[PDB]
């Protein structure tokens, strides 16, 4: 019967692989019928250093050096995107709305992956408001500018660079940056993008959000938190500062603490999570439903671990917010009890 | 035509084992030589327990068992007659003869080795911590390494987890052998992504003192 | 210069001590874990830095990057989008006259102010007429002596 | 080394720019509508 | 579990309970190892060889790189698992 | 040390004192430049007889 | 630049194009009523290297990354020309490496001030 | 450094001082280096023309 | 060694010595008797002091040009012109001293035993060191110590590794035990830099609540060079 | 004592699993029945000398 079990068919998937088999390796005189490991890696661990190395690996983590004994070329990257753009017919859905113009630039036919360079915008959260996209496209420009002058002046990020040089490098080019021109042919204007005015940024996002470099001073050089100057502070000259010079870094690191900013990027969070210890992530830690199974003592054994588990992670957090230090003067760890002030 | 070669090379074994277990129960120290060489260590080791008691020895000669327990005799024995000439598989089928009393043995005496160095480090007249520095407690590190590749699959990943680590805390300033066979134990144990890591940090320092064996650490590793 | 706030410290055993914050900031922790700054990006990832800058998160990617050999003044061809005002690493001719057709230097900062991408304004080689960063001495070098 | 060379299987060897095979040769043969003018 | 392992999800969940147990166990033991291990005190003193016989170096840390069991692929009988990591993983998944 | 100090100020006034500007020193182009125009410039007389 | 590649184009077996989790369960529309339930995954089955069962992502119908070893793509740059930041190991030498104009006049790290130094 | 490289760079009875070469391992080396400078230089612009034609518009 | 044709030499020699005595007509005999009796071996165990003085003194001086101190080489007794080439085979058991001596006598079918003995005498050293691997442990050069690694916390680089400190590094520190252990490996790489992180100490104030804790990256020697630990601590 | 005592008696222990180590590698027809469990049933625990 078509798809139905029967003794023959049991007889016959016995017969076809144990014809006349002497044992299991019968036919593993052939090379490339013996390495293949399907049903097992047994086989081809020969003696105890082979499967000690196998379980050593195994509990190490890396992948067992037995179970590369066949070669498996996996698949393509390009042969399951193939695939599926020849499935979905075309991926219409995903291209950039460039491929659908006059000859899309080459950069138009790969998809809308999403490029790193939205990994840091702290404005837009999921859906970027009216405007939003308009300002990180015009901030997209302004690291663009910022690329240039760093290659220009040579202030290039160095592989094996170390913390003081990294600072002392970045508040190198934001002098420039804060200070340098803003090129504005750069603005390239994407797919359904809205290209639009300074001017217009700086009403609906207020001067703050795109400073000129005067409001860029009067926030790093003054201490105060009330000064979010949300319009144009005037010129030394008496007028509007119509202007704007590259995005640099010190400012951005001005407005981070002022609240007004803290909570204009939706990350509020930071006043309630300062101080405090995350969440210990327990390995295991299973949910109820499986918690009615383990049984009487297991359920016991479980919550002990999960316990054990959740104090070392908060005694971790204790000994983090400590920030004991070693002072070699005393061959001691000094504790602060108190600060001062500017000295 | 190979069995027979397999067959002439375990007679020549064979005949060397009888004929020394012959002289040792019917000249000391070749005949301790010889038995950890072919591998007898179980003999070769009561022959060694008498000799230290009398301080019949100094730095160097326990630092010569050491070496000698490696059984390279019974290396190319296993490796013409088991290991099909593998010199890989010969490591991993020696692992088998013994390797933990073996590298047991090879332990004790290097920390004898040790005792004698700093003794003489002592007794030379200039007083004071120099016993590491002494180039033959490094040559009694590559021995022991040495000795330790020989053995169990445990001891192929100790050579570079225990072994380096008590080299450093002592301050034994390595040598190529000890290089090299950090090498071979990662490249034994599978790290290659350590293996070339050890090797960067010498061509990009010490490539005059790269050999060829620490490419053989590296030819066997990635196989 | 110095601009310190000093802090009065405990010791082990309880004496206290009057060290500089920076001579403090140089003194080694006791357990030093990744997830410290999670404060600032809980729950999601832990990071080395402020994800609140968008800015300085891009000169994360950059050093990451760079770091990791994905970016780099490799050697150039014409593919590259080279016009004018890319930055870029150049080879001067160092100047003499009856030396073979030219004499090269090392790699020295550059920037292109002026190149031609056709093939008959611009023939083989492509001479990139550039100025490079020292003064902006401008120069017409070949694509071949560029980064 | 590899017969099979790395860049083919290696995702990290995988083009950022591999732009697909049905892509160009779709956006190929099309012809924009050549009446843009009202005139021309 | 190797009473129960041919039951499709009761094999799961009594690998779980390894899992939780080994793990339980395997903490234990990188604290209860490196507490022996910190009891090297006796030892760091000015008896810098004291020949032969440490127990730490290397009576204890010649014994090498612990494996742990919420982790070692132990298959139905108690031994490895002859089958391989993959197949290992995918039948020694959560109950979820 | 009065030895070492006016060391350190020969070394600081004649070698370092020049290399304080590499922007002057246009980072060895410059240098390597003008070697090469001081052979034009003699050409005649270092390689000649 | 693809964002969390390292579980997405190196880790996510379908190349975060191709969703496994999901059953061969009936829908009454003529496309999705095609595909029978299929009983589930065998319990103790010893399946293929290539093929899985299905049941997840990391457990796909085809497995698709190699067991080959994960090396990048040697990258282009020029460690040969590049201006890197002398380490205490790196001056430890200085007086002896033969190193160009550019390496001695380097504006960012210059070598030539360290090594009069 | 090699003993072959050095007695193949010092294998001539005079050269260019009036006087026979010494070339030891240092002055081989920024030789041999200068050499491997101009064949990375070479390499790497081949494997950038290697990976420049993309389908689009190779 | 494999076809053990390291006495093929002196068994040339015997077997002409023996087609003399065959010819005369006396039998003869094979026996380590002949093998001593031959002119080899007499004229090549006088050496036995000239050549193991050498050795030592080659390998003694090599000592003292890169730890000085101690050398590896065993007891060579020297006014002792008797045990100099059993003590060599106890010294270079890897090698057969017996034939490279009488291998290392002949320069270009010229009897260096007879007339250019010091040549011989740098000579059969030269082969000796060479052949006999052991030779090339006992004359291995002073290379420098890599400490193992571990990655950072706050990430600058990848490439920058938290380094292993070693208590003969810094004795006024923390009381460690090895980097197996304290979860340091083995990893450089062709920029690898090693390093010790730890931020600056934040007191009251707001940026100490809501930013990132800054470190000073305290940037470490790639090397543990005990050679020049042990050279400050004898230079005080 | 008992961890030199316990050192012995693992000696004695590895000793005996690696005298099995061996009969199994070197069994051509127990390697030909191909099973991972022949190097796990048998063991110092288990192989005829025990101390009991």
């Amino acid at each position: 019967k078509k798809h139905v079990n029967d003794e023959r068919i049991m007889d016959a998937m016995f017969f076809r692989s144990d014809a006349y088999r002497k044992t299991q390796t019968d036919e593993h005189w052939n090379p490339y019928m013996r390495q293949d490991t399907t049903h097992g890696v047994a086989h081809l661990l020969n003696n105890k250093f082979d499967i000690a190395r196998r379980e050593d690996r195994l509990s190490k983590g890396e992948q067992d050096l037995t179970e590369r004994s066949v070669m498996h070329f996996g698949v393509p990257i390009q042969q399951t995107i193939d695939e599926f753009v020849f499935r979905h017919r075309n991926a219409r859905g995903e291209r950039p709305l460039d491929y659908f113009k006059p000859f899309p630039g080459f950069r138009d036919f790969r998809l809308n992956r999403m490029y790193r360079d939205v990994e840091g915008f702290s404005l837009m959260k999921q859906r970027p408001e009216f405007l939003e996209w308009e300002l990180f496209t015009r901030y997209r420009a302004h690291h663009q500018q910022r690329r240039r002058i760093a290659l220009l002046h040579g202030l290039e990020p160095v592989a094996n660079e170390t913390a003081q040089e990294r600072d002392a490098r970045r508040e190198k080019l934001d002098e420039i940056c804060e200070r340098t021109p803003f090129d504005e042919r750069e603005l390239h204007t994407n797919d359904d993008e809205m290209q639009v005015s300074g001017e217009t940024l700086r009403s609906w996002f207020g001067v703050y959000m795109l400073p000129s470099p005067t409001v860029v001073e009067a926030v790093v050089g003054a201490s105060a938190s009330v000064n979010l100057h949300l319009f144009p502070l005037a010129d030394e000259m008496g007028t509007a500062d119509t202007r704007e010079n590259v995005l640099s870094s010190r400012y951005f690191n001005r407005l981070l603490l002022m609240e007004g900013f803290q909570n204009r990027i939706s990350r509020a969070f930071m006043g309630n999570v300062s101080g405090k210890a995350p969440e210990p992530v327990v390995q295991y830690m299973q949910p109820p439903e499986v918690l009615r199974h383990f049984t009487a003592e297991e359920r016991a054994m479980y919550e002990q671990y999960v316990k054990e588990q959740t104090s070392k992670q908060l005694g971790e957090w204790a000994t983090a917010m400590r920030r004991r230090r070693w002072i070699p003067d005393r061959q001691q760890y000094g504790h602060v009890v108190a600060q001062g002030y500017g000295v | 035509q190979r069995k027979r070669e397999r067959e002439a090379r375990m007679r020549a074994f064979s005949a060397s084992c009888s004929n020394l277990l012959r002289l040792l129960e019917g000249g000391p120290f070749d005949l301790a030589i010889r038995l950890a060489q072919h591998g007898l260590y179980q003999q070769a080791s009561r022959i060694v327990d008498e000799l230290h008691q009398q301080r019949a020895l100094r730095m160097s000669h326990y630092g010569l068992l050491i070496d000698a327990l490696s059984a390279p005799c019974l290396g190319q024995r296993i490796l013409y007659g088991s290991a099909q000439c593998d010199p890989a598989l010969t490591y991993k089928l020696l692992g088998d003869e013994n390797g933990e009393e073996r590298a047991q043995e090879a332990h004790r005496w290097f920390d004898m080795a040790f005792a004698l160095l700093t003794t003489e480090c002592r007794m030379s007249g200039s007083e004071h911590r120099l016993p590491q520095a002494t180039a033959a407690a490094t040559h009694l590190v590559n021995a022991l390494m040495r000795a330790l590749l020989t053995c169990g699959y445990t001891h192929v990943s100790a050579v570079p987890d225990a072994v380096y680590d008590r080299m450093g805390l002592m301050g034994i300033s390595p040598t190529i052998s000890t290089y090299e066979l950090v090498m071979l134990a990662l490249s034994l144990q599978g790290n290659m992504k350590e293996a070339e890591s050890v090797f960067s940090f010498l061509r990009r320092h010490h490539n005059e003192h790269v050999t060829i064996g620490s490419f053989n650490a590296l030819l066997l590793g990635h196989r | 210069e110095r601009f310190v706030v000093p802090l009065s410290v405990r010791l082990e055993s309880g004496e206290v001590l009057d060290m500089t914050d920076e001579a403090f900031g140089r003194y080694e922790l006791e357990l030093l874990p990744r997830n410290v700054n999670h404060a600032l990006n809980y729950g999601i990832g832990d990071y080395a830095y402020n994800r609140g800058n968008y800015i300085e998160t891009q000169d994360v990617i950059w050093e990451e990057q760079t770091a990791s050999g994905e970016e780099g003044w490799s050697p150039a061809t014409h593919a590259d989008g080279l016009r004018a005002g890319l930055p870029v690493r150049a080879r001067r001719h160092v100047g003499m006259n009856a030396n073979g057709s030219r004499i090269v230097s090392s790699p020295q900062r550059a920037v292109i102010v002026a190149y031609d991408r056709q093939p008959f304004f611009n023939p083989e080689p492509r001479l990139v007429r550039v100025a490079f960063q020292s003064d902006g001495s401008v120069e017409e070098v070949p694509l071949a002596n560029i980064m | 080394a590899t017969n099979i060379p790395r860049s083919a299987w290696d995702p990290a060897h995988f083009n950022t720019n591999w732009s697909d095979s049905y892509s160009t040769e779709i956006a190929a043969r099309r012809h924009w509508p050549a009446k843009k003018w009202s005139i021309g | 579990t190797a009473l129960e392992f041919h039951k499709e999800t009761v094999r799961r969940v009594n690998r779980q309970k390894v899992n939780v147990a080994a793990s339980l166990l395997d903490n234990f033991f990188e604290q209860e190892w490196v507490a022996m291990l910190r009891e090297s005190e006796s030892l760091e003193n000015s008896l810098e060889q004291g020949a032969w016989p440490d127990k730490k170096t290397d009576m204890a840390r010649r014994l090498g790189r612990y494996i742990p069991f919420a982790r070692r692929s132990l298959d139905e009988n108690g031994f490895p698992t002859d089958a391989r990591a993959d197949d290992y993983a995918r039948w020694m998944e959560a109950p979820a | 040390r009065l030895t070492i100090l006016k060391r350190n100020d020969y070394i600081q006034r004649h070698l370092i004192d020049v290399t304080s500007n590499g922007a002057y020193l246009g980072f060895g182009d410059a240098v390597w430049r003008v070697f090469f125009s001081a052979v034009e410039a003699h050409k005649a007389v270092l390689f000649g007889k | 630049q693809l964002q969390s590649r390292e579980r997405l184009i190196l880790g996510t077996h379908g190349a975060g194009v191709v969703q496994h989790a999901s059953v061969s369960q009936p829908l009454s529309v003529n496309f999705q009523s095609s595909v029978t339930v299929a009983a589930p995954a065998a319990d103790l089955f010893r399946t293929k290297v290539h093929e899985g069962t299905g049941t997840s992502g990391k457990d796909p119908y085809l497995r698709t990354l190699p067991n080959q070893e994960s090396r990048e793509p040697e990258s282009s740059v020029s460690q040969a020309h590049i201006t890197v930041a002398p380490t205490v190991d790196e001056c430890s030498t200085l007086d002896r490496r033969w190193e160009s104009m550019q390496y001695w006049f380097n504006d960012q790290h210059p070598r030539l001030v360290i090594y009069l130094r | 450094f090699d003993p072959e490289l050095i007695d193949f760079f010092n294998a001539a009875r005079a050269g260019p001082f009036g006087r026979p070469d010494e070339y030891d391992a240092e002055e081989v080396a920024n030789f041999v280096r200068a050499d491997l400078k101009r064949l990375e230089e070479q390499c790497l612009n081949v494997i950038n023309r290697c990976n420049v034609p993309v389908p689009g518009a190779t | 060694v494999e076809e053990d044709l390291l006495q093929c030499d002196v068994h040339l020699r015997v077997g002409l010595h023996m087609r003399e005595a065959l010819s005369k007509g006396k039998s003869v005999g094979l026996s380590d008797e002949v093998l001593r009796a031959t002119s080899l071996v007499t004229d090549v165990a006088t050496v036995a002091p000239e050549v193991a003085r050498e050795l030592y003194q080659r390998h003694v001086e090599a000592l003292r040009e890169n730890w000085s101190a101690h050398g590896l080489l065993t007891a060579l007794d020297f006014t002792q012109k008797d045990d100099a080439l059993p003590w060599m085979q106890q010294n270079f058991g890897d090698v057969d001293v017996a034939s490279v001596l009488r291998w290392a006598r002949f320069y270009h079918s010229k009897d260096l035993m007879a007339k250019d003995r010091p040549r011989y005498l740098a000579r059969a050293v030269a082969w000796i060191e060479l052949l006999s691997k052991r030779s090339h442990m006992m004359e291995e050069a002073p290379l420098t110590y890599m400490r193992k690694s571990k990655p950072l916390s706050l990430n600058t680089n990848s490439n920058l590794r938290v380094a292993w400190q070693t208590p003969v590094a810094r004795p006024d520190g923390p009381p460690r035990l090895l980097a197996r252990e304290e979860g340091y490996t083995f990893h450089h790489n062709e920029h690898s830099r090693f390093v010790t992180e730890t931020y600056r100490h934040p007191g009251e104030t707001l940026q100490s609540r809501f930013l990132a804790m800054q470190p000073i990256h305290t940037e470490v020697s790639a090397k543990e060079d005990f050679q020049e630990i042990y050279a400050q601590q004898q230079e005080q | 004592i008992k961890a030199a005592l316990w050192d012995a008696t693992r000696k004695i222990r590895s000793a005996k699993e690696a005298a099995l180590n061996r009969s199994l590698s070197h069994n051509q027809q127990l390697r030909a029945q191909a099973h991972l469990e022949h190097w796990y049933d048998e063991d110092a625990n288990t192989l005829q000398p025990l101390a009991f």
